[PDB]
């Protein structure tokens, strides 16, 4: 889970993205991969 | 840091270091996770 029910996280976002890197396990992380659609790459992009 | 970025693999794109403050890290499975109070990380010479 992220957080704040709408969104990501309010107060310190790409902290949902992170946990959810090492949430997956050491032998998949070998050739994993991200998969979004193109306005959430953006809802990521504009994380600062 | 305070300004909100990282100080562990310095931005959202590559990280892993394999660094923790210039010592290897490795991934044990079975150390418990941050409870109230937990030992999450331990740092030695497991050699000696």
């Amino acid at each position: 889970a992220t957080g704040a029910a709408g969104d990501f996280a309010a107060v310190n976002a790409s902290d949902a993205v992170v946990d959810l890197v090492y949430a997956l396990g050491a032998e998949y992380r070998a050739n994993a991969s991200f998969v979004m659609n193109s306005k959430t790459a953006g809802a990521v992009r504009k994380m600062k | 840091d305070a300004d909100g970025r990282f100080l562990w693999a310095d931005s959202l794109a590559a990280g892993e270091p394999a660094r923790l403050m210039g010592y290897p890290v490795l991934i044990a499975e079975d150390m418990p996770d941050i409870a109230a109070n937990a030992y999450a990380i331990a740092f030695g010479d497991f050699g000696n």
